[PDB]
RNA sequence: AUUAAGAGGGACGGCCGGGGGCAUUCGUAUUGCGCCGCUAGAGGUGAAAUUCUUGGACCGGCGCAAGACGGACCAGAGCGAAAGCAUUUGCCAAGAAUGUUUUCAUUAAUCAAGAACGAACCGACCGGCGAUGCGGCGGCGUUAUUCCCAUGACCCGCCGGGCAGCUUCCG
């Protein structure tokens, strides 16, 4: 987006940096308002450029320089969700995404911790960064409450999953009754 | 704001409002002569047309209707009159 | 002010201060006159006259060369319409709706539409009632109506 | 088409535009219009051609929107499926 | 060839834009008896005159 | 036309003011350069009343023959043999 | 020159998939998936799993002739996620330390357009 | 009786709009079916368990059928009395605003009763500044060009009626 070109500009000399020591291309079209990012002859791993696709996506989702080249490592991956299909009315999707920030963002950092996952709210998607794992649980709670399901129900859902992953015992044992019910 | 003088509109103010906005009610639109090509008869013919306008004498199209004023054809004279 | 669109508009005609005849008019009351029966002989409704003059005979004002209105001389030599023109462009525009209607059972929005157009027929038949113009037995009629105009 | 002793002998099937491209050119602050045809060539092969286009901002534009209206873009349709029809 | 090519393509253009420029003189400015001649340089679209646009 | 067909291909092409004239692999072909708006220019009276007008002309129909039908039918036909390998013996021996 | 084939890498949550076939992608060369390594669900998507997989492929077209790869990286799509899985970076990877040539790379994950 | 209201009604002019109705058409995704290739599993979870599979599940390819839906472009933009309205083309009727030296001449406003339709701080508080959508007027320059179809794109000034902001003034 427009607003977006500003930040890029001064960032880009970082990021050509950050690209160079694997011998990846990238270009800041400022006419067509566009990043690419090509490969060259020098590189010589096939799959970093999929991991370079997925840091000028986040880039364009005004995620931070910081958290976004942190998944140029191979142990972290990406998840851009979009949640603006799922309601028609605008008004009920500005309610509903102000419930899964909510007060102080208290909701939105007590998944981050649970999760274990950098998550930010722009627009109309939402973008996760982490642990495959983790990025599974982002999914079904982001869309969940759009759902119109509380996203407490949820969270306190996670904490009860996290308390019996500690305990050693009844692990083969369901855990449908512990979970909490209406 | 600007102080303006009720009584005594200065002449570019005055053509600048809208015609029903003036001191006294004024239209924009006028009455002029067209002389047509193929034969030099005079016609009048109102700025702000709504019908094709035929030459009596050689019956050729000056005018064709639009949204505002009228547009005459190409290779015409027009005079305003009074 | 219009009375079915929230909306207030503001274009309209403004005559000038003048009441004169323009110095370059070269008819005479006498002429304009003839003009007008012409027309009218073609069958052209009084406010389709006073374009037709205006447009191409430079009659900006019929009122102000002939001393008369449009419609006050046709009267005179006879040529007098048979319905009010306002009332009668009013009657043919509900025939030409309700005729679309009858093939279109679902559009509810002509319905809403002839509402409003049999609301302004029945209140301007009742001045015209007051004005003697229509005997004091005229009814508007679905049926009637195409025969009437 | 045909098989001739261990060399397929291939014709011409079809065209399609890459997904990565095709998302690139449509922008946010501009109109897209699209159009398709249905045109048989003198051999008789039977086509059906999609065409898209973008309306393109001016040099010394001010107006951040570059925005075609409707009858435009109809006109601008009307175009595109008689040259497609015409040269094929 | 190229020679008179080049020499009637060289002759035939200041004949061009002599009349372009005589026009551009030309355009607007009411003569004597304030006829003003209609233009295809004005910014106001005009009838052509022409065969076709008269029938449509 | 000529000139860039010489330089790049290495062909023997003449040109002249109607055509040109190349000579590839012991075949000799007839290159015409045809302009889409000059059969209109031709149409072109200016009346002496004043009025501009488009009428057709024998010169306006001929080249419009050489350059739009003649092409249209060579293309036809041509696609005809395909279904009908006869039909060029039944042409030339008509013509013969 | 070198002889080409296309891979199909499915890489979902749960398991993982890697499937060659030949240009036209018609002709089956070689399909081997996470479950036939390892003897445990837990780990049938994890990377250690994938590399058994991406081995197994790499020899087999080795002795086929076939040198080099197309490569057509794939998530389950749908209304479902659109990350490929853990076990396509080191089903990838493996491919290339057996020597295989690498082609061109692409993301073939059907994108609904119409929200269900 | 006169005028022809910055009262109202009607006609006329060129445009404009996810406004309404009838037909028509295209696009992926998903699901099911048919055939070809391959062979033990596929799916789901926190871990599993219901289920599907050697009469071939899942995956890869080709084609067919069905039900929804109309992204990105999509804006605090537009339209409609409100509820509401988004692929293409053809047809039917309607409407707002603008333009008008056209016509009638007070025909008007607000309203219990009654009728049509109906998802699932405060007050008509004079103004100003920027944009934005439509219509019109005027203009130094660029950019295309008109067999039919078509006469525009951009910049600047100005006039109205709208969707909204930032501000002031008065009770
Ligand atoms: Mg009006
Ligand atoms: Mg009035
Ligand atoms: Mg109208
Ligand atoms: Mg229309
Ligand atoms: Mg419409
Ligand atoms: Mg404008
Ligand atoms: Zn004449």
């Amino acid at each position: 987006p427009k607003y977006r070109e500003a930040y890029l500009k001064e960032c880009w000399p970082l990021v050509q940096k950050a690209l160079n020591e694997h011998h990846v291309n990238a270009t800041l079209d400022l006419i067509e308002g566009s990043m690419t990012v090509c490969t060259t002859k020098k590189t010589f791993d096939p799959y970093i450029i999929i991991r370079a696709r997925d840091l000028i996506k986040l880039l364009a989702r005004s995620v931070s320089f910081e958290q976004a080249v942190r998944i140029l490592q191979d142990d972290v991956a990406c998840d851009i969700i979009k949640i603006g299909s799922l309601v028609r009315n605008k008004e009920r999707f500005v309610k509903r995404r102000q419930r899964l920030i909510g007060p102080k963002g208290s909701t939105l950092k007590a998944l981050e911790l649970l999760t274990n996952c950098y998550i930010m709210v722009q627009g109309n998607t939402v973008s996760a960064i982490g642990p495959f794992s983790g990025l599974k649980e982002v999914r079904k709670v982001v869309l969940d409450t759009m759902k119109n399901i509380h996203p407490i129900y949820n969270i306190k859902s996670l904490m009860i999953k996290r308390e019996l992953a500690k305990d050693s015992e009844l692990r083969s044992q369901s855990w449908e009754r512990f979970l909490p019910q209406f | 704001p600007l102080a303006k003088d009720l009584l005594h509109p200065s002449p570019e103010e005055e053509k600048r409002k809208h015609k029903k906005k003036r001191l006294v009610q004024s239209p924009n639109s006028y009455f002029m002569d067209v002389k047509c090509p193929g034969c030099y008869k005079i016609t009048t013919v109102f700025s702000h047309a709504q019908t094709v306008v035929l030459c009596v004498g050689c019956s050729t199209v000056l005018c064709q209707p639009t949204g505002g004023k009228a547009r005459l054809t190409e290779g015409c004279s027009f005079r305003r009159k009074q | 002010g219009r009375m079915h669109a929230p909306g207030k508009g503001l274009s309209q005609s403004a005559l000038p201060y003048r009441r004169s005849v323009p110095t370059w008019l070269k008819l005479t009351s006498d002429d304009v006159k003839e003009q007008i029966y012409k027309l009218a002989k073609k069958g052209l409704t009084p406010s389709q006259i006073g374009v037709i003059l205006r447009d191409s005979h430079g009659v900006a004002q019929v009122r102000f060369v002939t001393g008369n209105k449009i419609l006050r001389i046709l009267k005179s030599k006879g040529l007098a319409p048979d319905l009010p023109e306002d009332l009668y462009h009013l009657i043919k525009k509900a025939v030409a709706v309700r005729k679309h209607l009858e093939r279109n059972r679902k559009d509810k929005d002509a319905k809403f539409r002839l509402i409003l157009i049999e609301s302004r027929i029945h209140r301007l038949a009742r001045y015209y009632k007051t004005k003697r113009v229509l005997p004091p037995n005229w009814k508007y009629e679905s049926s009637t109506a195409s025969a009437l105009v | 088409e045909d098989v001739q002793g261990k060399n397929c002998l291939t014709n011409f099937h079809g065209m399609d535009l890459t997904r990565d491209k095709m998302c690139s050119m449509v922008k946010k602050w501009q109109t897209m219009i699209e159009a398709h045809v249905d045109v048989k060539t003198t051999d008789g092969y039977l086509l059906r051609l999609f065409c898209v286009g973008f309306t393109k901002k001016r040099n010394n534009q001010i107006r951040k929107t570059s925005y075609a209206q409707h009858q435009q873009v109809r006109q601008i349709r009307k175009k595109m499926m008689e040259i497609m029809t015409r040269e094929v | 060839l190229r020679v008179e090519v080049d020499t009637f393509m060289e002759a035939y253009d200041q004949k061009i834009a002599e009349e372009e420029a005589k026009a551009k003189e030309e355009e607007g400015v009411p003569d004597e008896e304030g006829w003003v001649k209609v233009t295809r340089r004005g910014r106001r679209p005009v009838l052509p005159r022409t065969e076709a646009a008269s029938l449509r | 036309l000529a000139e860039l067909l010489t330089q790049q291909h290495g062909l023997q092409c003449r040109a002249t003011a109607t055509h040109t004239d190349v000579l590839k692999d012991g075949f000799v072909f007839r290159i015409r350069v045809a302009y889409q708006r000059e059969p209109q220019i031709l149409k072109e009276v200016q009346s002496p009343e004043g009025m501009i007008s488009l009428r057709d002309t024998a010169a306006s129909l001929r080249l419009e023959r050489d350059t739009r039908q003649l092409p249209l039918l060579t293309s036809a036909l041509h696609g005809l043999q395909q279904q009908h390998p006869a039909f060029s013996g039944v042409a030339r021996l008509a013509k013969r | 020159e070198n002889v080409f084939g296309v891979c199909h890498i499915f890489a979902s949550f749960n398991d993982t998939f890697v499937h060659v076939t030949d240009l036209s992608g018609k002709e089956t060369i070689c399909r081997v998936t996470g479950g036939m390594k390892v003897k445990a669900d837990r780990d049938e998507s994890s990377p250690y799993a994938a590399m058994l997989a991406a081995q197994d492929v790499a020899q087999r077209c080795k002795e086929l002739g076939i040198t080099a790869l197309h490569i057509k990286l794939r998530a389950t799509g749908g209304n479902r996620t659109k990350t490929p899985g853990p076990g396509a970076q080191s089903a990838l990877r493996a491919l290339a330390r057996s020597g295989m040539k690498i082609g061109r790379i692409e993301d073939v994950t059907p994108i609904p357009s119409d929200s269900t």
